[PDB]
């Protein structure tokens, strides 16, 4: 007599039982990623950093991380059922990624253990699928061992929490009561992914829209350098870089033209799916701009400083796109980069600003690869690729001299959420005083000092774990010693 | 007495240890309502029990020894002669196959029933035929009327010259504005509103007039009506040598006393039979069938403008619904209306709805005893209902927004099934030793299902058939529903019994279901109890006292009233692309999903005496609930909003107690009373991770650590005197300080608890020479209930077209200072001035019958009696609430459907 | 009868 009934309607967790739940399960892990990593979640990690200054028209919404005050951002965030945004709803979102990944992962390798698949076609697809939900177990975890875990270079802690990182699941358990696990078991245990999911995947690219093992080793060298292993970053970011070609262009405007487009633009080596009625979102916090008939107005809450446009020249192609001069109707600079794409309106003439997510691209391979045959002693290729970048983007470099390529990784990586962790990594301090607004815009911006003083190896580098936890889990550890 | 608790044979009632309480037939029958159990509201101590609605498809709603859970249900378990039943398929069964009603309530009688005798058990056993040499005919027959209780918040309500005045001093008509400039012309211009349909175009100032101000209407009368019930009945019984049967056919109309309609009707029938085959076997059956047809009054405990007892106190008096013959017309006005707004009766001629359940009870045992003491019985039940409701709206009427009609069609379909098998033994060790021992199985399995499909867009009456819709855009998709679970069980049960004075039964129970998770499904249950004699050994005689029994018992049980599906991670839809779906996580389960496990201590003693005459029974009891359900908030680390866990802790400690007795006059004189009562308070042990208060998201109420769950709004302080505002008070700051300003940090706990503890009831009755009067009377006191109509009949600015109370006439300006109630610009919250004081005392039913006597039945042979009785059901109700009735709701008085009083008369030939 | 919702009531 067995008595258990299943729910008529609706599917639940369990091993697989045949192959066309996996590859449904594998799409919806794919949509969970979708929304997990956009665009929209690494606005935090960009305004921290030393490059904008907060206008008037803030409700004193962005003014948290750029002033740096530690009082709103030691509890700042919001997970609830209406809005996930903050702190608290980047850790949701990827513990949230990082435990369907568990899942999905432990059900495919208990049908591949059971022998549920009927033919070998079958077989051979469903390992390329478990070793596809491999590397984003390892992404959920390095992103959180990114923003939650400290540096080398810290100087004052908590007493205990200078070695330890994220909490590490390795299964499906939502109501797991752990401590954290220390910065070596969550490194190896990235790599380990990543070494595991290498050997699996093809060779060739079978579409822009899955993981392929070239994002594999990406992210690999992406990782490494974000640790310091210099030469294994360029060992794994060579196989990559000679792949995908770079733009193609001769003015700013055939530049904007394809860079705005998603299925023309040649450089993407992972993105997501985007239609005009399913996977477009308005990343509209740092531009701030609005539909307005049929063009657009802009009304922006943070605007960079005087040195972010100075390193930009005035024949670049990167001037009319990534930052623009729009503001107050032509006198200011604001960052355009996530704006808007042709193809994803409904109405031609009028714009709704729907953008994409894109997750990687090859200007951060030659960036990688640069920075670390420069640290490495490669001089040739260094500059090989450090001038190719240039080229491509219509602004030659002169001189490589380890300081024009913090200027290019600035030009490129711009609203990307990559500045604070270069900052971290170049041992700059904040220095958010010394620097100036811009000339021709000046009353709307305002000059309001920090509220805590940021110098080298301090602890609100890496951010606190959320309220909510580590009072229901005594076994936690907080980062901050206030 | 013999009572049937759980399974095997009737033990006695002077031997159980477990605190049942048997209601014999009297109680029972002849009443004029559907639900049975509204007509135990006071008898049964420590059950108390509320019916929400006067509907006649209403059920009531009962809860023995407190609420013992802050997250799951609290209905007992209702099991009818064998398989266990919903009260919607016992208000489609007569009452008069009832022979008794047993309520098991403390452990060991109640935890055979593990995991699901949280709540107590109702034991309801149906009648089996007497063995006679001739059958007996039973023929009975009733008619009634009904109405509404009380027509006391109209007492209070302005009339429309006063309302007229408040308004157009309000500003609300205009700025400059006056009434004969505003009564005259402005909103008796409903002559543009009527001119413009066909069917009261030349009507109107001759045959019905909408505005009417020299006298106002009659509201009541538009909306409640006084509505008539029937019954009646034939059953025979008889048996002769082994074989016994009772058979019975009857039907039940009763008519709802709202204008919008809600009857409850049905046809049944009952056949049991039980017959012994040979010297060692006995089988028997239990069948029933009926046909009933339901409809109940959908628009109560919402608020819309002119239906309900809201309509009845906010509708203003000058408009009229009536035409000039006193008669109730298709349409009424209100003002700045695009159409004009349908009345009760053509708003009920305009949306039909008919439903129809046929309904099928199919139960069998059958029964070997091979040796002296064995009793091997084995028993299926089937109990079958395939329902199939209709509802169309239909076309081309005037007074709507499209001319076009819906239809809409569901079929329903619920298969229950229950198998039981026992084998008992019973036996005696020595001349003063006796032992009995039963262990049985017991498989459950619920299935069912709904079906739905509508359409729209038709444009005549008489083609309306589903499949003679429009097509396109007029087409939706379908409505399809599936539940289903299963238990299965082992049980076993010993008792021991010395001489005359000591016995001690122990029993143990092992339930699984599917509604467990998937880690711990096998749940073990226990239960020991034990009762001693004191008067047959102690003090074997004395004067005055004839009886005296002691008891003790100690249970574990659970509440398996845990949803369906619970305990798994259910997938739903997430899609990538557009071309392949996507399965994604939705609601992370758990495997580890208990029963919600109690545990209840108990100690009695029951006394009785001068020969019997005076009986008293004492009960204290500790019933501690353990485990409870909540969907908790989670931390980030689940990656979910909710878990749906066991956490919690909660104890009900209370004390009830029961008496009994007889009063004479003469040698036919008989008078006799009874008062039962019982108290229970009740708290909060824990909670979540470390909490100590909980509020329920809009709610109302707070789970706070060392109180019963309490009412969580601000407090109230009424108005100053200087600018005449609405003053609360503040949490803390004690000097008490009041501000002015309301946010939502003003709230706090009040010291009154959600569920009424003091509940209790007395009867008494006389009997004179056949002609007997029994009255019974219930009272529930300590129950607050927040009163909603209070929000718009007294409210100073918003909602100004309504109705009003008197009381704000008085209300304060410069020149009128000292009163009680605010100026007219303010808006009213939700605060200690809508609780009110709901208790109440009822006088449940008033019945005056007689037997004819035996001597005028002596040449026929055909007749054998007859009995004549009158009865009044709700005839009176003191209390202080001010919302036509204090029972019907709970934590919030909506615009609901009263309790009504009822006179019903009726005849029963025993022919 | 309908027609208006008229509602700024509690939660039962």
């Amino acid at each position: 007599c067995e008595l258990d009934r299943d729910p008529e309607g609706k599917d639940f967790q369990q091993p697989y039982t045949s192959f066309v739940q996996t590859k449904q399960n594998r799409d919806g892990l794919y949509a969970l990623l979708r929304n997990t990593e956009n665009p929209r979640m690494h606005f935090y990690q960009e305004l921290q950093s030393d490059m904008y200054c907060t206008t008037i028209t803030d409700g004193n919404s962005l003014a948290p991380f750029v002033n740096w005050d530690l009082g709103i951002l030691n509890d700042h965030g919001r997970a609830d059922e209406d809005e996930v945004s903050g702190i608290a709803g980047y850790y949701f979102v990827y513990n949230r990624l990082n435990q369907q990944a568990n899942a999905f992962v432990n059900n495919t390798e208990a049908a591949l253990q059971n022998q549920v698949y009927k033919n070998s076609t079958e077989i051979a697809n469903a390992k390329s699928f478990l070793a596809e939900g491999k590397v984003l177990q390892a992404l959920a975890i390095w992103r959180l061992m990114d923003r939650f875990s400290f540096h080398e270079s810290v100087t004052e802690v908590n007493s205990g929490a200078k070695d330890l990182g994220v909490i590490l699941l390795k299964e499906y358990n939502p109501g797991y009561i752990g401590p954290r696990a220390t910065k070596a078991q969550c490194y190896d245990y990235i790599l380990s992914r990543l070494s595991e999911a290498i050997e699996v995947l093809p060779e060739n690219r079978e579409s822009v829209l899955y993981v392929s093992r070239d994002y594999a080793y990406a992210l690999r060298a992406r990782i490494y350098l974000a640790l310091g292993e210099y030469g294994k970053a360029a060992a794994d970011a060579k196989m990559v870089v000679d792949k995908y070609p770079l733009i193609g262009a001769a003015d700013a405007s055939e530049f904007e033209n394809i860079y705005r487009s998603d299925a023309n633009n040649p450089e993407i080596i992972f993105r997501g799916f985007a239609s005009a009625t399913l996977g477009s979102f308005t990343a509209t916090t740092l531009n701030g701009a609005a539909p307005a008939g049929k063009d657009i107005k802009y009304n922006p809450s943070a605007v960079p400083f005087q040195w972010v446009v100075d390193l930009y020249e005035n024949e670049d192609f990167r001037k009319s796109v990534y930052i623009a001069k729009v503001v107050k109707k032509d006198k200011g600079y604001l960052v355009n980069k996530f704006l808007e794409d042709k193809a994803y309106r409904d109405v031609q003439d009028k714009p709704n600003l729907k953008v994409g997510a894109r997750y990687f691209s090859v200007a951060e391979v030659y960036l990688i690869l640069v920075e670390s045959a420069l640290q490495t002693g490669d001089t040739p290729t260094a500059e090989k690729y450090l001038k190719a970048l240039s080229k491509a983007r219509g602004a030659e470099v002169s001189v490589v001299n380890m300081e024009a390529l913090q200027a290019e990784r600035t030009r490129e990586l711009i609203g990307e959420g990559s500045r604070l962790r270069d900052m971290v990594r170049w041992s700059i301090p904040n220095n958010h005083d010394a620097f100036e607004t811009q000339p021709g815009l000046e009353g709307f911006a305002n000059t309001t000092p920090l509220k805590a003083q940021a110098p080298v190896g301090f602890y609100a580098y890496t951010w606190e774990f959320p309220q909510r936890d580590r009072q229901t889990n005594p076994q936690l550890i907080k980062n901050w010693p206030i | 007495q013999v009572v049937v608790l759980g399974y095997g044979t009737g033990q006695k009632l002077s031997t159980v240890s477990g605190s049942v309480a048997k209601v014999s037939s009297e109680k029972l029958a002849e009443k004029p309502v559907a639900n049975i159990m509204d007509a135990l509201q006071g008898q049964v101590a420590g059950m108390q029990v509320m019916t929400t609605s006067g509907d006649p498809t209403a059920v009531a709603s009962v809860e023995i020894h407190g609420t013992g859970s802050l997250g799951a249900s609290s209905a007992p378990l209702y099991i009818v002669d064998g398989m266990q039943t919903s009260l919607d398929v016992v208000a489609t069964m007569n009452p008069n196959d009832f022979e008794s009603m047993s309520v098991l309530k403390d452990a060991s009688a109640t935890s055979i029933y593990g995991a699901r005798a949280a709540n107590g058990v109702v034991f309801i056993q149906t009648k089996k035929g007497k063995m006679s040499e001739r059958g007996r005919i039973t023929f009975n027959a009733s008619y009634g009327i009904s109405q509404i209780l009380n027509t006391k918040p109209l007492d209070n309500m302005m009339t429309g010259d006063e309302l007229l005045d408040f308004q157009v001093k309000a500003g609300f008509w205009g700025n400059n504005q006056t009434v004969q400039k505003v009564k005259d012309m402005i909103l008796a211009g409903a002559e543009d509103l009527y001119g413009n349909y066909d069917s009261l175009k030349d009507e109107y100032g001759k045959t019905l007039f909408p505005v009417d101000f020299n006298h106002d209407a009659d509201w009541l009368k538009a909306l409640f009506k006084t509505a008539p019930t029937s019954q009646g009945d034939i059953s025979f019984s008889g048996g002769s040598q082994g074989t016994s049967y009772y058979a019975s056919i009857g039907y039940f109309d009763q008519e709802g006393m709202a204008r919008e309609p809600a009857n409850f009707k049905r046809y049944s029938g009952r056949l049991n039979f039980e017959s012994r085959i040979n010297e060692w076997l006995k089988v028997g059956a239990n069948l029933s069938g009926a046909i009933a047809n339901r409809r109940s009054a959908d628009y109560f405990g919402k608020y819309y403008m002119g239906s309900g007892t809201f309509g009845v106190l906010t509708m203003p008096r000058y408009y009229n619904p009536f035409d000039v013959n006193g008669d109730l017309a298709d349409v009424y006005y209100m003002y700045g209306a695009t159409r004009p707004s349908m009345t009760e009766p053509y708003f009920a001629k305009m949306r039909p709805f008919s439903s129809e359940s046929h309904q099928a009870n199919v139960n069998g045992f059958a029964q070997i005893t091979p040796i002296k003491g064995l009793t091997l019985k084995a028993q299926a039940g089937v109990d079958i209902t395939n329902t199939r409701t209709s509802s169309k709206r239909m076309p081309n009427n005037p007074y709507d927004s499209t001319p076009l009609g819906e239809r809409r069609e569901r079929a329903y379909r619920d298969v229950s099934k229950s198998f039981t098998n026992t084998a008992e033994y019973k036996f005696s060790i020595d001349e003063k030793h006796d032992l009995t021992a039963l262990m049985g199985h017991e498989y459950i399995e619920y299935e069912g299902d709904v079906i739905g499909a509508s359409s729209k867009g038709f444009e005549s009456d008489k083609l309306m058939l589903l499949s003679q819709g429009k097509t396109g855009n007029s087409l939706s998709l379908p409505e399809h529903r599936v539940a289903e679970y299963a238990y299965l069980s082992f049980f076993s049960r010993f008792n021991y019994g010395f001489d005359k004075w000591m016995y001690i039964d122990f029993s143990v129970r092992n339930d699984q279901s599917s509604r467990f998770g998937s880690n711990n499904r096998s749940a073990w249950f226990y239960s020991v109890g034990g009762m001693f004699d004191i008067y047959n050994k102690f003090i074997q005689e004395s004067n005055w006292l004839s009886d005296l029994r002691l008891k003790m018992s100690y249970g574990t049980t659970g509440n398996s009233e845990i949803g369906n599906y619970n305990h798994q991670a259910l997938v739903t839809v997430n899609n990538y692309t557009e071309d392949a779906m996507g399965l994604s996580i939705s609601t992370a389960g758990n495997p580890d999903l208990s029963w919600e496990k109690q545990s209840q201590f108990n100690f009695g003693l029951a006394a009785g005496a001068f020969n019997n005459r005076l009986s008293a029974e004492v009960d204290f009891y500790v019933r501690t609930t353990n485990d409870m359900l909540i969907d908790v908030p989670m931390p980030y680390i689940s990656g979910f909003f909710s878990q749906y866990q066991n956490v919690g802790s909660m104890k009900n400690t209370g004390v009830d107690l029961s008496l009994k007795g007889t009063i004479y006059q003469n040698k036919d004189w008989n008078v006799y009373a009874s008062a039962n009562f019982n108290y229970n308070r009740q708290e909060i042990t824990k909670l979540f991770f470390g909490l100590n208060k909980y509020m329920l998201p809009n709610t109302g109420t707070i789970w706070e650590i060392g109180y019963p769950n309490s009412f969580y709004m601000a407090e109230y302080a009424g108005i100053d005197k200087k600018t005449g505002k609405q003053l609360w008070y503040v949490p803390g700051q004690v000097d008490k300080v009041t501000t002015s300003q309301y946010s939502a940090d003003l709230e706090t706990r009040i010291d009154k608890s959600v569920t009424p503890p003091i509940t209790g009831g007395f009867s008494l009755g006389a009997s004179w020479k056949g002609l007997s009067l029994d009255a019974d009377f219930a009272y529930i006191v300590g129950k607050w209930m927040i009163n909603n109509d209070r929000y718009f009949t007294e409210n100073g600015g918003g909602l100004m077209q309504l109705n009003k109370d008197k009381m704000l006439l008085n209300a304060w300006t410069e020149d009128n200072k000292e009163t009680d109630v605010p100026k007219l610009g303010q808006s009213p919250q939700f605060d200690t001035h809508l609780l009110e004081n709901a208790s109440f005392l009822r006088l449940k039913n008033l019945k005056l019958t007689y037997v004819l006597p035996n001597s005028l039945f002596a040449g026929q042979n055909v007749i054998g009696g007859a009995r004549v009785y009158l009865m009044a059901r709700n005839l009176l109700t003191v209390t202080k609430y001010k919302g036509f009735d204090p029972e019907a709701g709970g934590n919030v008085g909506k615009n609901q459907y009263p309790n009504s009083k009822q006179y019903v008369a009726g005849i029963q030939l025993s022919f | 009868g309908t027609g208006g919702s008229t509602g700024t009531t509690s939660a039962g």
